[PDB]
């Protein structure tokens, strides 16, 4: 919910700063994803209505063991604010900020064999808004620079035309592009108050209205609760 | 039978499609109008005798003071003015400047940007095909005015049809002597030095007696919907300096003798309505690229 | 009855720096407060009526600034120069000062005369004068469009008198 | 040396009241023509006037 | 329905309370003939003008009508002659926009248009009716926005020496209740390049700059040619009469 | 034309030109692209949330 | 929009409007169906001398159409003779091939 | 080689020349404006128990009061309307209502004569050739959806020839089976259902294989320029109450099942810009031709 | 005819007269001369260099 609220980069960037792994990995077991299933909404059908899960939906679910496994939940997280199951990765990995993953060899990370076509195709890259798009640009162009592979980035994009358009304008490594950048990654915000208590048809648009309609208590309740558990730590 | 063309009519290669958006008109738009005052400062600074007015014209222009012992280039507006022209020819020519610079360079003044509000008048006469018998010899010269040369080596009279497209509005023929024409399933006329047709009617057939050959000349008006800064004038000489400083060479594309030439075949094309659209804002870009490289020679 | 104005309301004021550096041409018509939420044209309507008083126009007129001019003292030069409208004197003064800035020799007795000039009175062939003037483009716009207006009321007196004939009795 | 550049007057983006406040309509650059907000009492603990 | 004819029992009353205020819009003749009745004047016209809705009668459109509707059409047209404009724009100091540079103003608050796109992305734009409820208005106001949906009334004042261009009040008001927008007045100074103590003062100094299109009364002085406009006036042969009648009394 | 003038007004966010090509502005921009994204998942669906 | 307002109030004689075509009022229709009377004798004569003389009020021009000069490019070969056994042709207007 | 054709496209007859000036389509703007309150002030007259809504409309249409025990015809607009569309079917039908009359109806109300402001879509299908080799048998049934049924009895596959004229901006084709379609002198692709088509591409060819027969079905949508008070439904209403009061009925003259088969055959004839601009003036007078008989009828 | 009056006194260095032929003056001389000079190295040279 805090992750969905930033609408500029910069502070996208600050809130993953301050954020460890943990944060954007689940403890729940959850379910195998890419499975055509029927569920219930009542509020529209009689009938069950076909979907089909996915790793960018708000429910955590199985993940791999492996390192695509990990970045593919760093970025669920980014996009649809869950991550992913995957155990016992390490209690010096887990207290790490997810920028010093995506940003600095520190880590002991390896993601030079990232293929960036395969990882958006297990993301479901088709069924992402301009938003969420835009999110998962960022931690490529994050990876890719670490890695110096500045230009299988920017051959990516030529591929994919329409992903070129909303490209963000920022050079990692230069604190200018950073100041200057004008882009709008609110997935979440104070709602327009013509939003509605209203089921929606699809599971990715379910969840994410029910983080928009919660924001709100959220705003408001959430600074008394972490301050009674973070004093006298 | 024996069919002969118009050779600027021939394989039309494709145009780019790149800076068509609203934004990339009006950055063509202050070009043209930035390159206007330009060359007007560059004639007022001579008979004033003082640099002023040239130095005020030029800043906004290059965005940067003028300076001596620098090369007077022209800025980042001259930069983005050469590359969008390039891009604009042929698809295969990339697409450089970022639509951020674009963007910027639209600001300087205020323009519609719109292409469509005028009109102009191309003189390019089209011949799509020229179908004739086998004892008749027919050669075609000229794009702005085609000479048809037709000569009968049979028994008797020959029937050679003229087809003149779909695009052009008036085509006006004249021969070097009577001559007898008329549409498909219409009675033949006596012989007259001079027809005018709406290529729209049809199909024409030509009488060609055996006697002597008859030249048959032809011109063509066709109506193209322009801005209204345009200019022909400027537009003709802007393509001639395009094509001597080699931004048109690239790998397979054609190339033509004037800008009427070029546009006109872009519409007999498939797709023409929408390529001529393009080939329209190119004019623009090189009515303001003459401009700006006669008061800036480089 | 009509009213006859004797100067077009012009409403142009100039405004240059200190150094001369930059001088500008400004029409003040005025500023007029613009409520929200209510509509702009029925307000636009109560604002109308002010301008045209400021203007005015707001009562029938024709306008009478024919006599208004005055002949140079060259033999040669027999024009007349209107008086009305923004004085090409001041645009001279304002221009010399820009060229002092900027080390340019001030201007020419060539470039002097057709700068003062400009602004010149010329009949037509109905016999009415017409006056080239510096001013406002809105001014100029609602000014004119006025005058047409109240003209479509303006008719010859045998033209009249043919409309009333049928009215008169005989005694 | 000379001092070019010391400080200076400060604009300040916007200014925040330390007070509670009615509602009201725009009254700044935006003037709403519309009616003020209507004050009615109501929601009385206690009956009155009934 | 109830609403309808209240609506309509209120509004007849206001227009009626205002056409006899001061001098009242109808003469004393039509007067004597509305309270020939003994009713009061009052009371006549209100009800001639209820029967008067929805009334079929043609009106013939007088001269004074028509200059009337021109002035109205080119308040709306043309805002920026006469002090209000429909959008202003809020942008950090940091952000470099495009700006007027014809009139040599330092830091121009005048733009020859709005910008679509900043730094490759489209401005934000913001009704005035969610500004004025928006509680988030600290994060968005750090990346900039276009208030539309309202009109500004705005003021400026050139003045002839060099100096810090900015704005009399400050930019936005924070209450409780609500956002809204302080009184714009800008004190717009002309610019000397070469002055290292202004250029310092305006990038440190101010934080937050405001946006208007540039007014179109404003026009430069090497364009005077542009106000040379021609006024016609009637020939002084002309006389006019005031008593036009073509008869005398008998005696 | 004052009619028009306010419903054009109102749908694209500024008044009508006599030397401006009337498109309806940005929403009718939006409205074009949202319509290319019903018809087919392959279309760019660019429109931003804002 | 002031200045186009202005000027085609002038000639048109009419206030643009924005859901109404542009055309030019009268003048255009004087203008149109005058030159349709040069080019021909068969064409009528429509606009009155009325309407004519109302239109030239609006400026101050002299009709002088004598005053300057213009340099027209056409070929005028009235007539080539020829002997037997040889074949002429003449092609063009601006520049006339002659190919004997 | 045999030739198939769409039936309305064949022969149509010269349209009307005169009413066509900007003082005679003012009067049928006026007559579409007052026809329409006449049909509006009907129902708000039934919704209260008062006929003044009536009587007001009546009386600026008619330019009389209406009284009982009489018909209430209309007036001499009524009488002016019918003979200016008698007018515009035919060059035939003489030309009645004089100049002086349509300008006085005229100024009844202030309307613009502008008829080409707007746009409508039409959906004849304008099959103007099928070309088929001798062994097949082609037929050609419909206006707004054509079916041409097609037959192969030769020992081999044959090649069809689709004309679908000029003026078409889409053709939608659907087969009862899979078939194969592509342009001239280009290879056919894989067998498919459905075909997207411009017109304007040039003509198309069907390869029929040898065994039942493939049935194709087309559609298509031109879009004509019209006034924006143009509604398709009223005017087609108007059109076949025109048929039936007997006003199309002159010599030497084509009829149609509907304004848009009378709206396509015109564009397709030999000056079909100007053809189209009459009928489209046609098209709003039958638009007030139907709302002011529903009103009114006689 | 004042502004015709005063471009040709500068271009012919004389007043124009309704009696007399406005030829040019010397200037239009004087460039006639140079054009007949310019096109052949045979033309005399006539118009001197003051």
């Amino acid at each position: 919910m805090d992750v969905l609220s930033k609408g500029s980069l910069k502070e996208l960037l600050a809130h993953l700063e301050k954020t460890p792994l943990e944060e954007a990995i689940s403890y729940r077991i959850g379910t195998v994803p890419y499975q055509n299933v029927l569920i219930s909404r009542n509020e529209y059908y009689n009938q069950l209505y076909p979907d089909t899960t996915s790793l960018i939906d708000g429910v955590s679910r199985e993940g791999q063991r492996n390192v695509n496994g990990l970045i593919m939940s760093i970025i669920s997280y980014v996009v649809s604010g869950s991550g992913h199951y995957i155990p016992n990765i390490g209690f010096m990995l887990l207290r790490r900020s997810i920028l010093d993953i995506l940003t600095k060899h520190d880590t002991g990370l390896v993601t030079n064999n990232l293929n960036y076509g395969i990882i958006a195709r297990n993301l479901t890259v088709s069924k992402m808004n301009c938003e969420q798009r835009k999110r998962m640009l960022i931690c490529f162009k994050l990876l890719a620079y670490k890695d110096g592979n500045q230009n299988d980035y920017e051959i990516y994009l030529n591929q994919n035309i329409p992903l070129k358009q909303i490209a963000p304008n920022f050079i990692p490594g230069d604190m200018r592009t950073v100041i200057h950048n004008q882009d709008q990654l609110a997935i979440v915000g104070i709602p327009a108050y013509r939003l509605t208590q209203s089921t929606e048809l699809s599971i990715r648009d379910d969840n994410a209205k029910s983080y928009k309609l919660g924001y709100v208590d959220w705003y408001n309740s959430n600074s008394f609760l972490r301050e009674r558990s973070e004093f006298n730590l | 039978a024996n069919r002969a063309t118009s050779a600027f009519l021939d394989n039309p290669h494709p145009v780019g499609v790149n800076y068509v958006d609203e934004g990339s008109r009006q950055f063509v738009a202050v070009a043209e109008l930035l390159a206007s005052k330009l060359i007007d400062s560059s004639r007022e600074s001579d008979e004033s005798n003082s640099d002023v007015p040239f130095v005020q014209a030029y800043s906004k222009f290059a965005d940067d003071n003028p300076r001596h012992l620098r090369v007077k280039t022209g800025g980042k507006m001259a930069n983005a003015l050469t590359n969008v022209i390039r891009s604009y020819y042929s698809i295969n020519a990339p697409a450089i400047v970022p639509q951020v610079e674009i963007d910027r360079l639209a600001s300087k003044a205020t323009v519609s940007g719109d292409m469509y509000n005028s009109y102009a008048i191309f003189n390019s006469v089209p011949i799509v095909e020229v179908l004739s018998p086998a004892r008749t010899t027919v050669s075609i010269v000229g794009s702005d005015r085609a000479d048809v040369t037709m000569l009968n080596t049979g028994a008797g009279a020959a029937n050679i049809t003229f087809n003149f497209g779909q695009i052009a509005e008036t085509v006006i023929l004249k021969g070097s002597v009577p001559f007898q024409l008329a549409r498909l399933n219409q009675p033949m006329p006596a012989a007259r030095f001079t027809y005018k047709l709406r290529p729209l009617d049809g199909p024409f057939i030509v009488v060609l007696p055996v006697g002597n050959p008859l030249v048959i000349s032809a011109t063509a008006a066709t109506r193209i919907q322009v801005p209204l800064a345009f200019n022909k004038a400027l537009v003709e000489s802007g393509f001639q300096t395009a094509m001597n400083d080699g931004l048109f060479d690239i790998q397979n594309v054609n190339y033509y003798s004037s800008f009427d030439e070029f546009i006109i075949s872009q519409y007999h094309a498939q797709d023409g309505i929408n390529r001529v659209s393009t080939c329209v804002i190119l004019g623009l870009a090189l009515q303001a690229y003459d401009q700006m490289r006669r008061a800036l020679p480089v | 009855e009509l009213i006859k104005v004797p100067t077009i309301p012009h409403n142009l004021v100039l405004i240059q720096s200190d150094n001369g550096k930059h001088a500008l041409i400004k029409e003040d018509l005025g500023q007029w407060p613009v409520e929200t939420g209510i509509s702009l044209v029925n307000q636009a309507g109560v604002f109308a009526v002010q301008l045209a008083n400021k203007l005015g126009i707001d009562k029938p007129f024709v306008l009478d600034a024919g006599s208004n001019y005055f002949t140079d003292t060259s033999f040669i030069d027999t024009r007349k120069y209107c008086t009305d409208g923004l004085s090409p004197r001041e645009i001279q003064k304002a221009l010399n000062r820009q060229r002092a800035y900027y080390d340019r020799p001030e201007l020419t007795i060539s470039e002097n005369k057709t700068l003062l000039s400009q602004s010149i009175i010329y009949p037509d062939a109905d016999g009415n004068d017409v006056s080239i003037i510096f001013s406002g483009a809105m001014s100029h716009a609602i000014f004119t469009y006025a005058q047409s207006q109240w003209n479509k009321n303006i008719i010859k007196l045998d033209d009249y008198i043919r409309e009333i004939t049928l009215t008169v009795p005989k005694q | 040396g000379e001092i070019i550049y010391d400080g200076g007057l400060s604009s300040k983006l916007a200014d925040v009241v330390d007070k509670t406040t009615e509602p009201h309509n725009a009254d700044g650059a935006v003037k709403d023509g519309r009616i003020a907000p209507v004050k009615l009492d109501l929601e009385k603990q206690k009956l009155d006037k009934l | 329905t109830s609403g309808s004819i209240i609506n309509h029992a209120n509004n007849l009353n206001k227009v009626i309370n205002h056409v006899f205020a001061d001098k009242p819009l109808i003469s004393e003749t039509m007067l004597k003939i509305l309270t020939i009745d003994g009713t009061t004047g009052k009371d006549g016209y209100r009800n001639w003008l209820d029967k008067l809705v929805g009334h079929n009668y043609p009106v013939y459109v007088e001269p004074v009508v028509n200059i009337m509707n021109f002035i109205s059409a080119r308040f709306v047209a043309d805002s920026s002659y006469f002090g209000y404009t429909n959008e202003i724009m809020i942008m950090p100091n940091h952000i470099n926009v495009p700006v007027d540079d014809r009139f040599g103003f330092r830091d121009s608050p005048f733009c020859t248009s709005l910008p679509r796109t900043i730094m490759g992305n489209d401005v934000r734009r913001i009704s005035y009716n969610v500004f004025s409820m928006m509680e988030d208005i600290d994060d968005v106001i750090s990346e900039g926005f276009i208030l539309y949906d309202a009109y500004f009334n705005f003021s400026y004042d050139i003045m002839t020496t060099d100096g810090v261009t900015r704005l009399k009040e400050d930019i936005l008001i924070v209450t409780d209740t609500g956002n809204d927008i302080k009184p714009i007045h800008f004190y717009i100074y002309f610019e000397n390049r070469n002055d290292k103590k202004l250029r310092y003062e305006s990038k440190m100094n101010v934080s937050y700059r405001l946006y208007i299109k540039t007014p179109a009364c404003l026009l430069p002085l090497s364009d005077y040619m542009r106000a040379q406009h021609d006024y016609v006036s009637p020939s002084s042969s002309r006389v006019y009469i005031k008593d036009p009648a073509v008869v005398y009394t008998r005696s």
